[PDB]
């Protein structure tokens, strides 16, 4: 198993928060997982864009703003790419990553990002 | 740490490919596994496996298990990939791209530096 | 006639506490330094007083 | 991490004095032997006295 899902499509009005979930499978436990966010523009070689394992500890890429955040909700193990200022230049397809027992990386369907106008 | 692919532009099914890694701004052999991962046409990304820097140890991917061999040579600091017996389900963009695997920072358990990409098809000629 | 077997970690051992310059890349990067200097505070100043 | 490579020749020289044996592949002959007898010389003769 140790698949990451998460759907094809999500959209919202530039300017709100958008939320990009991430539910990790049964057999794992999101609250002790560092997990790995992927940014990937249309056809443009996909760019780290954000790991995030606690509040205290995360560090996001290299010119991406502190608009974009991280969460956990260890209720149900789903991991979150919390995006504050929504501007035109967001829309993008983002995955995200774990790893297994082995140290495989197991990574996530992904949610393409559509801001809307 | 800058990587560039380089890579023949079709292969036929059932035939090997192989794709060329020069990384061109890291010395190889110091750690920092390197790996290739893969985008189809437009799906999700799936992985393929990567090389230990420093020792040279492989690690591939459960389902790619007995088609993949992934080489190294630190002399013009390049790396390659090989796929034998290649299927029309394939076709895919390929990324060599980087990953530490000892430090105390975990940021770089993840792909931190990637590669350009090539497109490759396995249709047949015209 | 008998050989004496390998002898690479009998010298491990042999240099116990000694420097170590492991890290490689054509060019052995050392992994201790005390380096003296001095600094010259002349010609350098404060960007923001005016 | 490191590895302190091979321990053959290291326990060589520490094994100095120690007996030793030449093995061919099962019988292990030995090379030592200090066998303290009582033999019985109840039977034994000369053939030639007559």
């Amino acid at each position: 198993q140790s698949v990451l899902t998460q759907p094809p499509s999500l959209s919202a009005s530039p300017g709100a928060s958008a939320r990009l979930p991430c539910t990790l499978s049964s057999d794992l436990s999101v609250g002790s997982k560092n997990m790995y966010w992927y940014q990937q523009k249309p056809g443009s070689a996909p760019r780290l864009f954000l790991y995030y394992y606690s509040d205290s500890d995360k560090q996001l890429g290299p010119g991406v703003p502190n608009r974009v955040s991280g969460s956990k909700e260890t209720s149900s193990n789903t991991a979150f790419l919390l995006i504050s200022g929504l501007q035109p230049e967001d829309e993008a397809d983002y995955y995200c990553q774990v790893y297994d027992g082995s140290a495989n990386d197991v990574f996530g369907s992904g949610t393409k990002l559509t801001v809307l106008g | 740490v800058q990587l560039q692919e380089s890579g023949p532009g079709l292969v036929k099914p059932s035939e090997t490919l192989s794709l060329t890694c020069a990384v061109s701004g890291y010395s190889i052999s110091s750690g920092y596994y390197w790996g290739w991962i893969r985008q189809p046409p437009g799906k999700g990304l799936e992985y393929i496996g990567y090389i230990s820097g420093s020792s040279g140890s492989t690690y591939y991917n459960p389902s790619l298990k007995s088609r993949v061999t992934i080489s190294k040579d630190t002399s013009k600091n390049q790396f390659s990939l090989k796929l034998s017996s290649v299927t029309a389900a394939d076709t895919a963009v390929y990324y060599c791209a980087r990953r530490d695997r000892v430090g105390s920072y975990p940021y770089y358990y993840g792909l931190d530096s990637w590669g350009q990409g090539v497109l490759v098809t396995v249709s047949s000629a015209s | 006639v008998v050989v004496l077997g390998s002898q690479e970690g009998a010298v491990h051992t042999a240099l116990a506490g000694a420097l170590e310059a492991e890290m490689d890349g054509a060019k052995g990067r050392l992994s201790s330094g005390h380096l003296k200097c001095r600094l010259k505070m002349d010609k350098l100043r404060l960007k923001g007083v005016s």
